[PDB]
């Protein structure tokens, strides 16, 4: 009955991803004053399985110069450790209930940046590891302010457990005492996913490339799969972190309703800010976390070691 | 053909040699099966393979040729090769390791017997076997690609750009040319 | 008279710098941002649907050409090849011989529609209202060869776009 | 089933999907590019027809040649063309890229894109209008239609 | 085990796609193909990428501070211990020093991209 | 003797048409907003 369980998150993992595409494109269609997919089944809900058999059935193009282990490496660990991160998910119950389960989120999504050097060391090109390099600066340098604003938070929850931060909103969401942090967590979870206005390398087309523009076919439906999954994820870790939703142990499917709204419309306002701003340049982003993200940090790190100590408001260890 | 059509002129080259061909990218895609396996280690054949623009060239020229109605010909490249001394160009030349080792006729046969089973082309065949180890005929009376005003091309000049695409390198930094039977 | 753009000084009261630092710190103009494409969202869009729906055009509209006919059903071309003389991109190509009857009439009227710029020059050169560019703007082909036109390919056009090219003549020609 | 109906099913169903998920790639050369970009503005806007506004050479199923082929961008044009993965199909929209155009006759114009690349429709205009190259990428869905690659697989 | 099954079934998956996604299509190389996409224009320059000191100072800054961070991570954990003055102290001095970091780079000109 | 008819404007002329920038204020002074923003910390807080 677990491998039923197992398989009962992963394909509707892989549907909200396919069908996240048609959102994305629908509400960036409305946003500019047009309509989006609505040609392809009614309104628009075959586009994605259009997409889907189309993009299986070309031809995967491999450079005869590219490292063959690596070039297929790098998807397989993308889209392998995108599905990875959701097994923890308090929905409200986890698939694996983990004691120490943000820090295996923290884990596992500093993994994910080998795809990203994997994928331009196999292209061979020079056009692409460049982009690399520029990615993996970028997203190293945001994973150390998640690590940190994710600290100060469990200071008022109290342990790693996602379970634990059910409990500790079970009066109040944690974005009214920690508003400071939470602002800086959504632009973070931007910049790791390479999300407009921080894509530089995605989408720039400014004279850079991106460390996946060698992939075609399947290969690149997969790095597709992998970055539409975080992120979904990292906006369901938002709404759990920042926006707890009551738990009613006798209908657990009251919270997965509302867990699933605000996930849903925390990921709309990552489509939401795509279609409101330029993007940062590359020098621009890194002093955004340098100079600005990581001083308010440590200082707000500093602030929620001493508050709970100097207000008598420890959490309990368990 | 010959009796249908009497006035007609019948073209018979060797194994030709291309970018799209399936004899040089024939002796390069076997690296996905480790060693190279070679009847009798590819030393009782002889093979004189011809370029295809060679061939090309010999059709278009038989077209304006009024000599060449009712008339045979054999498109043949300049030099002759043994299999293995061809094949093992070939690796030197796509720079891959050449792992070569005997294999006999009739298990040869087996693995091509079981390449067979594919719907799509298969990778190779029984007849495709016994024609890679068929030595190339020599036919003196009759007429070859010089009676066309064609001059064979050889395949040292234009055996890099067939196999340029199978090397994994650009720009690496030379090989030296196969052995080749003297006529006579 | 000049204006200037960007010739400011910002004032410098506390109350001024403190709204500056609550811009700086809570992102209040990038949420403004937010505001105008949120009121996008739920004002109608401007697409139409395509091929249920056309683009609205006018009367002088240059499209596909077409030769056209006196209402006797007599070709009104009469081979002087003022269209092939002002042609700018050399498109027109025009043979004529004296006819059976012995009227002046065209054996050649050839437009290579892929050197045809659509300028309309050729229909306001011709003097009889001969050749015309019609309405229709939606004849593309899948070969380089079915858009050279020859005299019975323009003459179909003509007598396919009569009902549609003689009412558009009609709403334009005083302002010719 | 007789077995050509299990082919012709799985034909449509690859019909379908390629012509449904267009991803274009436009080499905007001269004034046809901006009739191009009308087609993705709002009124027309072809990404309602799963035709995406721009998409990298590697991810592309068509090129649309929009605009004048000189010969300095002739090899330029064929070295994406040869890149792009397969099945790929090439517009032509314009006069200029039909056939060479207003500049026919001019030292330094391909005359016509298919001297260099093989096309599947030719949209004619100088520009044709954001409509008629829709037009065109609607006529290009129904020749993808009509493709019969496993009938023919399947009877070889 | 439940955990090991997850992994398991995920990694199988992905590589299950890949396979299908390299077998199922349909084929055709050529040496015009299966060549770096460049930009339409042919290499102008058979030499690797030169070596930038700027990208090699980020990635060992992040180290360091990675490392700074794997030392405050049992501050939850530490809170709970009733020697709260002597872990409070602790915890500022990491955490000030970790600031002090920041501050040596930012006036050394070490997080800027201006060569 | 029908009259000269051309495109003109109406008697009159046209209405007065706008052109100058128009960026409305809007929202509360910093004061306020920090005032919000720390009492929105203190409650949570507490
Ligand atoms: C032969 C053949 O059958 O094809 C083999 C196939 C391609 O090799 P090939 O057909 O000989 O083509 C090479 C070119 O012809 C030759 O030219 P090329 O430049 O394209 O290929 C160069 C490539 C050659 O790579 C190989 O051929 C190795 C085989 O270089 C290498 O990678 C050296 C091999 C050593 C790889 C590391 C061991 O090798 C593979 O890429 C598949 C194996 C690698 C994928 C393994 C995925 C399973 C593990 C994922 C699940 C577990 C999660 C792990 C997460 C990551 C943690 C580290
Ligand atoms: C490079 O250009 C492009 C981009 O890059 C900027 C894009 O983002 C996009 C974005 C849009 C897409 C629709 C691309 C991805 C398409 C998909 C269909 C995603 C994969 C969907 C699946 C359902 C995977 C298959 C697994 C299943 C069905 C589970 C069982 C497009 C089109 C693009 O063209
Ligand atoms: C296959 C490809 C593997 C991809 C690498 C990432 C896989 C996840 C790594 C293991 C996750 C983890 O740390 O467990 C935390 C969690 C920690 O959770 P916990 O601390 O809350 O403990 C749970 C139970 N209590 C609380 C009661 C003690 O571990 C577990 O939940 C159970 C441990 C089981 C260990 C079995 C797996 C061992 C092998 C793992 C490594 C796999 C090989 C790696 C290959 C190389 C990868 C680069
Ligand atoms: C603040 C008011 C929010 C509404 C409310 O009152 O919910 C109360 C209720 C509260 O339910 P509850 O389950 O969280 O319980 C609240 C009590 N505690 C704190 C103890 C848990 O919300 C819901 O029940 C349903 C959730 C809908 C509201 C979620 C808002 C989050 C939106 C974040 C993203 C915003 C971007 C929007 C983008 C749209 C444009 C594309
Ligand atoms: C269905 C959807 C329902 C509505 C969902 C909410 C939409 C919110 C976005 C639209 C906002 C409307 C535009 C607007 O009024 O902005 C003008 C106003 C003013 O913009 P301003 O920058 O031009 O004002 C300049 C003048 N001073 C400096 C004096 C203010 O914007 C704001 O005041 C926003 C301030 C609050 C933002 C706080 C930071 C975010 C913290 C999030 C929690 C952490
Ligand atoms: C080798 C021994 C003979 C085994 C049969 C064989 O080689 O051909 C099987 C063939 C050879 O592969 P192939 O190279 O001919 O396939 C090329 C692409 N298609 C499928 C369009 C022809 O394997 C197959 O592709 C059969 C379909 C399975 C793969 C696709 C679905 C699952 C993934
Ligand atoms: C939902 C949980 C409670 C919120 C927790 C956060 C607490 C607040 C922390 C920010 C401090 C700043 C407080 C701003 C005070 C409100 C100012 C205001 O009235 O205008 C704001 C505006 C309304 O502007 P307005 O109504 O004042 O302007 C009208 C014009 N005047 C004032 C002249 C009459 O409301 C907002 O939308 C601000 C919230 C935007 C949130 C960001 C959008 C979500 C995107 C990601 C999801
Ligand atoms: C009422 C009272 C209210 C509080 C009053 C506080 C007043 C002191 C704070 C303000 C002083 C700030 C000094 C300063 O102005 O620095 C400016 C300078 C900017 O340099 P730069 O951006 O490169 O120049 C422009 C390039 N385009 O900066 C620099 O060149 C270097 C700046 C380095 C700063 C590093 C800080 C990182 C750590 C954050 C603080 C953490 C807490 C530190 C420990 C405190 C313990 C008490
Ligand atoms: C593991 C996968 C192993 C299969 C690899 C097959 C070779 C790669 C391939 O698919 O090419 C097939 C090739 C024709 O295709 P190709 O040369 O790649 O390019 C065509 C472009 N129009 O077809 C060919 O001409 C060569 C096909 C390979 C021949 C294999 C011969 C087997 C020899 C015995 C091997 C040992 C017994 C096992
Ligand atoms: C869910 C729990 C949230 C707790 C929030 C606690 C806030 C306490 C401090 C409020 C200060 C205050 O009210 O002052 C600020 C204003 C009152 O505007 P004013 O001073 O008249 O305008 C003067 C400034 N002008 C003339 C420039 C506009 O506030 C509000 O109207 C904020 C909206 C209501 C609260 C949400
Ligand atoms: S529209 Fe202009 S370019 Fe075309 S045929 Fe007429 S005169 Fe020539
Ligand atoms: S179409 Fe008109 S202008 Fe051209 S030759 Fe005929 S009558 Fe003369
Ligand atoms: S066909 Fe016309 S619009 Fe298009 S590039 Fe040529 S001159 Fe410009």
């Amino acid at each position: 009955m677990f491998m039923i369980n197992i398989l009962m998150l992963i394909i509707p993992i892989l549907l909200a991803v396919a069908f996240l595409t048609l959102v994305e494109r629908k509400v960036l269609g409305y946003m500019q004053l047009r309509k989006g997919p609505n040609v392809v089944g009614p309104y628009g809900l075959l586009q994605p399985i259009a997409d889907a058999i189309k993009l299986f059935i070309k031809e995967p193009l491999r450079p005869a110069t590219s490292s063959a282990s690596m070039f297929i490496l790098a998807p397989i660990m993308a889209l392998g450790l995108a599905l990875t991160m959701w097994i923890p998910l308090p929905m409200p119950y986890p698939l694996i209930n983990m004691n120490l389960g943000v820090l295996f989120m923290l884990a596992m999504s500093s993994l994910a940046v080998y795809s990203i050097l994997w994928s331009g060391w196999a292209s061979n090109s020079k056009y692409a590891l460049i982009g690399a390099l520029r990615a993996v600066a970028q997203t190293i340098s945001y994973e150390v302010t998640l690590a940190i604003i994710l600290l100060s938070v469990l200071l008022m929850s109290g342990s790693f457990t996602l379970s634990t931060l059910i409990t500790t909103q079970e009066q109040m969401w944690l974005i009214l005492p920690a508003w400071p942090l939470a602002m800086m967590w959504f632009i973070s979870t931007l910049a790791e996913t390479n999300r407009a206005p921080f894509d530089l390398t995605e989408g720039e087309s400014e004279l850079v490339s991106g460390f996946n523009v060698e992939y075609a076919a399947g290969p690149f439906a997969l790095f597709f799969m992998a970055e539409y999954a975080n992120i979904i994820m990292m906006n369901i870790f938002t709404a759990i972190l920042f926006l707890g939703t009551s738990h009613n142990p006798h209908m657990p499917e009251l919270y997965t309703i509302n867990f699933t709204i605000k996930s849903l419309l925390l990921t709309m306002s990552f489509l939401w800010i795509r279609a409101s701003y330029p993007r940062f340049r590359y020098d621009q982003l890194m002093h955004l976390l340098w100079k600005n993200f990581l001083p308010l940090t440590l200082a707000l790190c500093m602030w929620h070691v001493s508050l709970p100590i100097l207000t008598s408001g420890i959490p309990p260890q368990t | 053909v010959r009796e249908t059509f009497p006035e007609a002129t019948i073209i018979k080259p060797a194994e030709i040699f291309g970018r799209e061909d399936r004899f040089l990218n024939y002796f390069a895609n076997i690296r996905w099966f480790g060693g190279v396996p070679l009847i009798s280690l590819g030393k009782k054949t002889v093979k004189q393979p011809v370029y295809i623009v060679d061939v090309t060239k010999g059709i278009i020229n038989a077209i304006k040729d009024p000599d060449a109605r009712g008339k045979t010909f054999a498109f043949v490249g300049p030099s002759r090769y043994l299999l293995f001394d061809l094949v093992q160009y070939v690796f030197a030349v796509a720079h891959r390791p050449f792992l070569p080792y005997p294999l006999p006729h009739f298990a040869y046969r087996w693995i091509g017997r079981l390449f067979e089973i594919s719907p799509f082309e298969p990778w190779t065949t029984r007849d495709k076997v016994e024609r890679i180890h068929t030595t190339d005929k020599i036919l003196p009376h009759l007429p070859g690609l010089e009676d066309l005003g064609v001059e064979a091309t050889p395949l040292e000049l234009k055996a890099i750009e067939v196999l340029r695409r199978h090397r994994t390198y650009r720009w690496l930094s030379d090989v030296q040319p196969a052995k080749t039977i003297p006529t006579s | 008279t000049y204006k200037y753009v960007n010739l400011r000084e910002p004032s410098m009261d506390m109350k001024s710098v403190t709204d500056r630092a609550a811009q700086t710190l809570l992102w209040t103009e990038l949420i403004r941002g937010l505001g105008m494409t949120l009121s996008y969202l739920f004002r109608e869009p401007a697409t139409i649907n395509y091929p249920f729906e056309k683009g609205p055009l006018s009367p002088r509209f240059r499209g596909e050409h077409a030769l056209r006919r006196y209402p006797s059903g007599e070709e009104r071309c009469i081979a002087c090849k003022l269209c092939e003389a002002v042609c700018p991109a050399q498109a027109i190509t025009i043979e004529a011989e004296p006819r059976a009857d012995g009227s002046r009439r065209t054996t050649r009227y050839d437009i290579d529609m892929t050197k045809c710029i659509y300028c309309g020059f050729c229909q306001e050169a011709c003097p009889v209202d001969a050749i015309v560019e019609g309405p229709n703007f939606e004849f593309s082909t899948e070969t380089h060869e079915e858009l050279l036109y020859n005299k019975e390919k323009l003459l179909n056009n003509g007598d396919k776009w009569e009902a549609e090219i003689a009412a558009n003549i009609q709403a334009d020609y005083l302002y010719r | 089933s007789r077995g050509e109906y299990v082919v012709a099913k799985l034909d449509d169903l690859i019909n379908w999907a390629r012509r449904s998920s267009l991803w274009p790639m436009t080499f905007g050369l001269a004034c046809c590019a901006v009739e191009m970009m009308h087609m993705a503005a709002p009124r027309y806007d072809m990404d309602r027809f799963g035709v995406v506004f721009r998409a990298s050479p590697r991810q592309s199923d068509v090129m649309i040649v929009a605009g004048t082929l000189t010969n300095k961008m002739a090899p330029a044009l064929r070295k994406v063309y040869d890149q792009m993965p397969e099945p790929r199909y090439v517009v032509s929209m314009g006069s200029c890229a039909n056939g060479g155009g207003y500049y026919h006759y001019s030292y330094s114009v391909v005359r016509g894109c298919d001297r260099i690349v093989p096309v599947d429709i030719y949209v004619p205009g100088c520009p044709p209008t954001a409509e008629a190259l829709l037009y065109g990428i609607l006529q290009l869905q129904k020749k993808i239609k009509r493709e019969k690659r496993l009938r023919i697989w399947y009877r070889r | 085990m439940n955990l090991m099954l997850a992994l398991l079934t995920n990694f199988t998956l992905a590589t299950l796609l890949v396979i299908i996604a390299f077998w199922l299509p349909q084929l055709n190389v050529y040496s015009e193909k299966t060549s770096p996409y460049e930009c339409g224009f042919d290499p102008m320059g058979s030499a690797r990428l030169p070596f930038s000191m700027k990208f090699f100072l980020v990635a060992i800054t992040f180290l360091l501070f990675d490392l700074e961070i794997a030392l405050l991570l049992p501050l939850p954990w530490a809170s709970q211990t009733a020697n709260l003055n002597t872990m409070l102290t602790m915890a500022l001095f990491l955490i000030i020093l970790l600031a002090v970091s920041l501050a040596y780079e930012w006036t050394q000109k070490g997080l800027e991209w201006t060569e | 003797a029908s009259k000269v008819k051309q495109d003109m404007p109406p008697v009159g002329g046209y209405g007065p048409i706008d052109y100058k920038r128009n960026l409305p204020r809007r929202g509360l002074s910093g004061y306020s907003m920090f005032a919000v923003g720390i009492g929105a910390l203190l409650f949570g807080y507490w």
